[PDB]
């Protein structure tokens, strides 16, 4: 369906005029679907935008402003949803389009196929030269007037002799079509003919070519398969015959305007619903590889607010305001995001820059449910010590096709990111970091949790520079690579570890603590057992059940300092078993016979 | 107001005394009848006032074996036949002979599913009259139509003022209006000739008006007025930041209508319906005072205790020797209870035995049926239901040919008592034939009963005069002689106190006997080991530490039947103090 | 072009060396003129070359 998103600018651009020309192309050209904004300023008269013509949709509003070319080639453009709305009011907003000092500016809209705006309000001013935003009938495309709607050039003639008097043009081709306001009193929504019997399906938005929900030019609630409807199939069926919920088939998951039979890896599955987050009232598990939510009991694990969800929707950084809400947290429900404005303070705000010592609140968490988006760092932090712990981040937002993002830090030399196991989703972007050394040791393969992500590291400090002249990886780190310096930045090591640092034996026979191998990772076994000499094994496996020497004595199964005695009472020899003692001891007891109660 | 109906279909009245009275409470006041509508064996010159009030019935139409000249119907607009008399038909007039006389069902203009039956009727007048076709639904023609023509009355000319001739009835007011066959559109119901007099697709039954609003009857489910395909959801998608969020505007779905709250029986589930079961893997929860809600189970569900009409039992007659032992250690049973002949005699053709009293006890533990509770036969030893003494609430979500909750046929039974009997939720109360049956007359019968449309129909029951006679009457230590039997453990309400479930006069604070405690309504006896002095408080309380004094061992911070062997002893005034040795 | 220079005072509105302007008229408006390696609407974050 050929998805792209939009630029999020408003009237900012870049200074070289032929560079916003380009970044233009690189946002739209070939696209279908525009999620977020679609955003055309400072145009200049002479370029080609004939690359606007596949649009065919606009999820949040449309803003043209103070360019100079002609027309729009906006042609295909059927429905603007208003999401989000250009200074919180409008959807379609063109204004200014003209040269204060010439005869160049916007002639005419070509916005012929334009039959619906869901939310918002129409901005057009003072666009000198633009012929035909008049004579349109603009509560046709609104879908809920205000008697917004703002209208305000002459010369430009009559349409056409043959035409109703409503056109975008100067020929009868460019004629507007009314769909609401021409119908038969019986219809909900619009219509394909000035009749009862030529009314279409209520779901449908923007026309019609027949009265079914397959026979629709586009759709508002949800799209199943090819059908349009105001909710996808559910689980039950309620049964008004007998008042029960009867089980239904071809029951399908609601996944972000689509229905679907699988609900993707990265979301929730809540009610067949994908989701982001589960609401407040319920917790988050997981059964049989499958990520759901069932209701709370007990004290359930919370999230925090991260960059952009929650309590922060509005915040565009971390910053030294908002720093003080991650504290106490293990878990971030959003983005995690580090902007220059953010590390080096905002002086057009009250915001000033963070100290150093206060990001090693991050220390505690485990998982980001959004992407990592670092752009800045404090002038002397070498490396991502804060993170340390970070387990796992990613896949149910990405920035563009990106989880892992890092982008011209000088200061970094290493990233040392020694818990990092998985990245669920989405690709990473390491590029400029000049003296980042470590990075090129790593098999990112085993990070990713699917073939389709991929990596992308160029212009960072050559590999062969810091190789001959610079740091390795330690010589128990294995082919995989390592984070960082020493036996405890490694991904996955030769031989055997203890906790995060990797040896190379671990004292069986040998040491003033005794363990068993366990595989990989080196246990400690019960202390109250002997430790061997003479190279012999001091434990079988964890537990006292498992010493192959006991220093004192024992009962059961396995080596014991001190028995139960006391309780009742229980005889202990000092090199053997202990033993039950005979009944009615009142004071102490010497063995299991009738004299041996004190 | 909404009124159920009876599925009883061709059978006669359980007691055809009171049929008159049944009808009036269940369809009085109402205007939709949810499942049938069945006018059967209807007395010459029966009063039918309380029918005028019907504008949809959601089941099928039955008028059978009646002797009334007229049944006033005539406000009826849709039949939606989402149930059929023989599977087959959704109005069926049958063996109505001196009989009815006309239909007069002027307002009908919607047959949604199955056909017409009309036959053995000699005196009514003005079946062939009618133009079916316009009455049956453009999705659902299967329009299977039988009608009589066999005719004894003579028929008076159709009035000259109804165009096509489609009289329901010998009136002016009685022409058929057309509201499918007048149009020349695809249009499904209209108001007249004109392209314009077409009305909205989710319209039933014909319109006033193009609008939604403008309904006559409405095709799906009325939301307050307003006429809509689907109830609107309690919980709606965001779209764009991909989560579930809460709908100010989400309703209920409760059968054809859609409610921000449902009726007191029923039970809520989250998925935004009411149902009169909870779907596989949840629990019936309490969740706030006078209302019920179904939740999922967080792990594995516990046994469900199944009756009559539900699950394996569903086509078992009734509670036999063979499966009565699946009720032991039940409190609440989900399905019904009947206790029928054949369920205490033996059938040699099942090679079962008839219960026995002893085995009746597994009930015992029963505080809640979700059905109803049917005894037509009991035996002759027990005086009384005393093996129910502990059932709290009868739900009545299934009832007894549609109509009844709790019914007594032709017992031996004394005195009811079922005395812990708080609630019936739904249905009708029938006792009759009971000659021995006598304080059923002082059962504080309003208490139980949770709305309109509820009501006690008895006849034939031991007279008040035979009751008095005998000195059959409640016991004075409760209030307005409200009794469920004689003496003092039947009682409702007891005046002053309670104790081993009988109303008592005096809390036994200075008697002789083994002295006892007061609380709220209740007395409860001293610990053995403190001394049954004549003060109030001295021998008090529902523990030692209240006690002032002891018989023996006082233990000084409270009384204790021994020293505790820090060990204790008796002094030489008998109270205990630390021992020298341990 | 429509657009004048900002005043001292609001100057600080651009951060990354982003220029700051106001359009001629009315509520009033503002724009940042970017350098070739920032985006978003006050110069916030860096241009990717992918
Ligand atoms: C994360 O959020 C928590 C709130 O949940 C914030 O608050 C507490 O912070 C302290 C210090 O960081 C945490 O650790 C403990 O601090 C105690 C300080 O003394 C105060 O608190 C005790 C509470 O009983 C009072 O008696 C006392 O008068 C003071 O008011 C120490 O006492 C604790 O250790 C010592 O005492 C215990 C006593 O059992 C011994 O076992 C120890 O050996 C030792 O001698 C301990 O250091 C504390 O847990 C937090 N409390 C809560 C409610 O959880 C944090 O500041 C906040 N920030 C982060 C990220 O830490
Ligand atoms: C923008 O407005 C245009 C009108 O200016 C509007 O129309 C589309 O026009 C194209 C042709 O330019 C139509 O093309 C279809 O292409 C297929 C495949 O080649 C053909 O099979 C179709 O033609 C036949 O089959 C149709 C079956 O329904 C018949 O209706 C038709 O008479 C032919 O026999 C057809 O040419 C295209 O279908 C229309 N659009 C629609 C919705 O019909 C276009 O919709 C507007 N832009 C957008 C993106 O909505
Ligand atoms: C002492 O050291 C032992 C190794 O030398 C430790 O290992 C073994 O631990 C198990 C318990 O985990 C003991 O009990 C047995 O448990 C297995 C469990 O079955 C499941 O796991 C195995 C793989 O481990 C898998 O093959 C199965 O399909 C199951 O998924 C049971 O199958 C047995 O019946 C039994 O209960 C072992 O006895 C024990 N090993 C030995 C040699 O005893 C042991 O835990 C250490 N500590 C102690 C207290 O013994
Ligand atoms: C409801 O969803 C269906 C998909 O499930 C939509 O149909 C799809 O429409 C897209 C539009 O881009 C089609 O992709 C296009 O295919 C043509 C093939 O010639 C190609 O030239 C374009 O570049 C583009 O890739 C896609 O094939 C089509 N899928 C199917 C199964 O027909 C449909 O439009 C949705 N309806 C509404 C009203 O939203
Ligand atoms: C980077 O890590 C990936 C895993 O994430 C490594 O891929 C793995 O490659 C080994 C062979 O080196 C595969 O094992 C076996 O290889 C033999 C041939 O030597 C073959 O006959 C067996 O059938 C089997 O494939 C292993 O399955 C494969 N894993 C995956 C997930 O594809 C890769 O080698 C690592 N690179 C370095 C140099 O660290
Ligand atoms: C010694 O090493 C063995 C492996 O060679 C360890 O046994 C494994 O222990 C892990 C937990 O550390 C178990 O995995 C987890 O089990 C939970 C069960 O609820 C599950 O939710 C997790 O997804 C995960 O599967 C693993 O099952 C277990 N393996 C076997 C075969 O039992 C053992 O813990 C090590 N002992 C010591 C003292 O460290
Ligand atoms: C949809 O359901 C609503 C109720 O939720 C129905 O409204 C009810 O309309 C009837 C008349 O058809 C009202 O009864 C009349 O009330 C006046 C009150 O002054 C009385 O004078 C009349 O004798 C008669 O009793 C009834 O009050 C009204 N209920 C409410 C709550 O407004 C409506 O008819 C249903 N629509 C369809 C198409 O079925
Ligand atoms: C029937 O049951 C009710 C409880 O449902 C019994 O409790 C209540 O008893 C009091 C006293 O007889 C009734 O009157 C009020 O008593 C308080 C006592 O402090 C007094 O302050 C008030 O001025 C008033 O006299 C009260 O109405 C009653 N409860 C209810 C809900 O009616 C009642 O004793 C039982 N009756 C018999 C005769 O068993
Ligand atoms: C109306 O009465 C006529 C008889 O007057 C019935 O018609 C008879 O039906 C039987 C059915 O076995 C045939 O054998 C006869 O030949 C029929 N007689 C005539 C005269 O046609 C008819 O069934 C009656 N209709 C109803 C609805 O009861
Ligand atoms: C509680 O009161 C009873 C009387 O109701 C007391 O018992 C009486 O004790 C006197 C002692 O001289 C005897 O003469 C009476 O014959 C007793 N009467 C009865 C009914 O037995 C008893 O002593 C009182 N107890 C206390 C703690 O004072
Ligand atoms: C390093 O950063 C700290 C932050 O507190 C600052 O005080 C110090 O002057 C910096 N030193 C250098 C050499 O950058
Ligand atoms: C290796 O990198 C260091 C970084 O300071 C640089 O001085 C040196 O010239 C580099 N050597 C080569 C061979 O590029
Ligand atoms: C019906 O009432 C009429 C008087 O209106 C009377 O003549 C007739 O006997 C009554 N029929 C019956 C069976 O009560």
């Amino acid at each position: 369906q050929s998805v792209c998103a939009g630029t999020e600018n408003k009237l900012s651009s870049l200074s070289d005029l032929e560079q916003q020309y380009r970044a233009l192309r690189k946002y739209y050209e070939n696209c279908e679907v525009v999620m977020g904004n679609l955003e055309i300023t400072s145009i200049e008269h002479n370029r080609d935008l004939s690359f606007l013509r596949s649009v065919r949709e606009v999820t949040g509003y449309v803003l043209v402003a103070l360019n100079q070319f002609r027309y729009l080639p906006l042609e295909n453009l059927r429905i603007i949803r208003g999401t989000k709305l250009y200074e919180d009011r409008y959807a379609l907003a063109i204004f200014l389009n003209y040269r204060k000092d010439g005869n160049f500016g916007l002639q005419e809209l070509g916005l012929k196929n334009l039959t619906e705006i869901l939310n918002g309000g129409v901005y057009v001013d003072q666009n000198k030269f633009l012929c035909y935003a008049d004579t349109i009938h603009w509560q046709d495309i609104v879908r809920n007037p205000w008697p917004l709607t703002l209208v305000s050039s002459s010369g430009c003639g009559r349409c056409h002799k043959s035409c109703t008097g409503r056109c975008w043009g100067p020929t009868e081709n460019h004629c507007q079509t009314l769909t609401r306001t021409v119908c038969a009193e019986q219809c909900d929504g619009r219509c394909y003919g000035p009749y009862v019997s030529d009314c279409c399906h209520r779901e449908c938005a923007g026309g019609c070519s027949g009265p079914k929900d397959t026979d629709c030019f586009a759709c508002m609630n949800f799209n199943d398969s090819g059908a349009c409807v105001t909710q996808c199939p559910q689980t039950f069926v309620y049964n008004p015959t007998t008042f029960q919920l009867e089980h239904n088939f071809n029951a399908k998951y609601t996944y972000g305007a689509f229905c679907v039979k699988k609900c993707p890896h990265n979301f929730v599955v809540d009610s067949s619903s994908c989701v982001r987050a589960c609401p407040s009232s319920k917790m988050e598990v997981e059964e049989n590889g499958i990520k759901m939510c069932k209701p709370c009991t007990d004290i359930c694990p919370k999230a925090c607010d991260g960059i952009g969800t929650g309590s922060l929707m509005s915040a565009q950084t971390v910053d030294s305001s908002n720093i003080d809400k991650f504290i106490n947290c293990t878990k971030i429900n959003g983005n995690l995001i580090f902007l220059v404005t953010g590390i080096h303070g905002d002086p057009y705000n009250a915001i000033e820059a963070i100290d150093p010592e206060k990001l090693n609140v991050f220390r505690t968490v485990r998982e980001i449910t959004g992407f990592l988006n670092i752009q800045s760092w404090p002038p002397n932090m070498t490396d991502f010590s804060v993170f340390s712990n970070l387990v796992t981040i990613g896949g149910r937002v990405l920035y563009s096709g990106l989880s892992l993002l890092i982008l011209k830090q000088q200061g970094i030399t290493s990233l040392q990111f020694q818990s990092l196991k998985e990245i669920s989703a989405g690709n990473i972007y390491i590029t400029d970091n000049s003296n980042l050394c470590y990075y090129h040791t790593i098999n990112w393969t085993t990070l990713f949790s699917t073939i389709n992500q991929r990596i992308v590291i160029r212009d960072n400090r050559k590999a062969e520079n810091c190789t001959a002249e610079g740091m390795v990886c330690n010589h128990l780190c294995s082919s995989d690579g390592c984070w960082g310096p020493g036996p405890d930045q490694c991904l996955s090591c030769r031989r055997f570890s203890r906790g995060r640092i990797c040896i190379e034996s671990c004292n069986l026979y040998d040491g003033e603590f005794r363990e068993f191998e366990n595989g990989s990772i080196c246990v400690e076994c019960d202390p109250q057992c002997e430790k061997m000499e003479d190279g012999l094994l001091t434990c079988h496996g964890p537990g006292p059940d498992n010493c192959t020497k006991c220093s004192h004595f024992k009962d059961g199964p396995n080596c014991v300092e001190k028995c139960p005695d006391g309780l009742i009472f229980k005889y202990a020899d000092p090199d053997r078993e202990c033993h039950p003692c005979h009944p009615n001891c009142t004071q102490g007891c010497n063995g299991p016979t009738s004299h041996d109660c004190i | 107001q909404v009124c159920t109906g009876t599925d009883m279909k061709l059978r006669l009245p359980a007691s055809p005394e009171t049929h008159l009275d049944m009808l009036r409470h269940l369809y009085q006041g109402c205007q939709v009848v949810q499942g049938n509508l069945e006018l059967t064996y209807l007395p010459t010159n029966a009063s039918l006032s309380f029918l005028q009030d019907i504008q949809e019935v959601q089941g099928y139409v039955l008028i059978a074996h009646n002797q009334v000249r007229q049944v006033p119907l005539q406000r009826l607009r849709i039949v939606r036949g989402t149930q059929l008399f023989e599977d087959n038909y959704a109005l069926a007039v049958l063996d109505n002979g001196g009989g009815l006389r006309e239909l007069q069902l002027r307002s009908l203009t919607e047959i949604l599913k199955g056909g017409v039956l009309i036959q053995r009727n000699p005196q009514l007048c003005y079946q062939d009259t009618i133009l079916w076709k316009d009455i049956f639904h453009k999705n659902n023609q299967l329009a299977l139509t039988l009608i009589d023509t066999n005719r004894s009355r003579a028929c008076h000319p159709c009035s000259p003022m109804c165009k096509g001739s489609r009289c329901w009835g010998e009136s002016s007011e009685d022409c058929q209006s057309l509201t499918r066959t007048v149009c020349a559109g695809g249009c499904a119901r209209c108001k007249g000739p004109l392209p314009t007099d077409c009305c909205h697709e989710q319209c039933a039954a014909g319109c006033t008006g193009p609008k939604h609003s403008d309904c006559l009857a409405c095709l799906h489910f009325n939301h307050s007025g307003i006429c809509e395909l689907h109830c609107p959801a309690l919980v709606t998608y965001n779209t764009d930041t991909f989560e579930s969020m809460p709908n100010p505007e989400g309703r209920y779905t409760f059968g054809a209508s859609c409610v921000t709250a449902c009726p007191y029986n029923y039970l809520s589930t989250d998925v935004g319906s009411c149902t009169l079961v909870c779907p596989l893997h949840n629990q019936e929860v309490t969740a706030e005072d006078g209302t019920q809600r179904c939740e999922k189970c967080s792990k594995p569900c516990a046994r469900v205790c199944y009756g009559l009409g539900m699950e394996h039992l569903r086509e078992v007659r009734a509670v036999t020797s063979a499966n009565i032992q699946e009720f032991a250690g039940c409190k609440k049973i989900f399905g019904s209870l009947a206790f029928l002949p054949e369920s205490f005699d033996g059938d040699p053709a099942s090679n079962t035995a008839p219960l026995q009293p002893e085995q009746l006890q597994v009930f015992e533990t029963l505080e809640e049926i979700t059905g109803y509770l049917y005894i037509s036969a009991w035996p002759d030893s027990l005086p009384d239901l005393s093996v129910f003494q502990n059932l709290q609430v009868i739900r009545g979500r299934i009832l007894h040919n549609g109509a009844y909750s709790l019914t007594l046929q032709g017992l031996g039974i004394s005195w009811l008592g079922l005395r812990s009997l708080r609630e019936l939720g739904s249905g009708l109360a029938l006792i009759h034939h009971n000659t021995h049956l006598c304080f059923v007359h002082t059962v504080p019968w309003d208490q139980l009963f949770r709305n309109p449309h509820q009501a006690l129909l008895h006849t034939a029951n031991r007279p008040e005069d035979e009751c008095v006679g005998e000195g059959l009457a409640c016991h004075q230590l409760c209030a307005r002689g409200h009794c469920w039997g004689p003496g003092p453990t039947q009682c409702v309400n007891c005046s002053q106190f309670l104790r081993g479930q009988e109303c008592v006069e005096e809390c036994r604070v200075l008697q002789g006997l083994p002295r006892e405690y007061v609380n709220a309504r209740h007395c409860l006896p001293c610990h053995p080991e403190c001394q049954p002095q004549n003060g109030s408080v001295t021998c008090f309380g529902p523990e030692a530490d209240q006690c002032v004094a002891c018989a023996h061992y006082k233990d000084p911070p409270f009384c204790v039947a021994r020293c505790p062997s820090i060990w204790k002893f008796p002094d030489e005034e008998g109270a205990c103090q630390p021992c020298p040795i341990n | 072009s429509h657009l004048v220079k900002c005043a001292e005072k609001e100057k600080t509105f651009c951060v990354n060396g982003g220029e700051c302007f106001m359009v001629k008229d009315l509520p009033s408006r503002y724009l940042c003129k970017c350098p070739n390696e920032f985006t978003g609407d006050r110069c916030q974050n860096y241009v990717m070359a992918s």
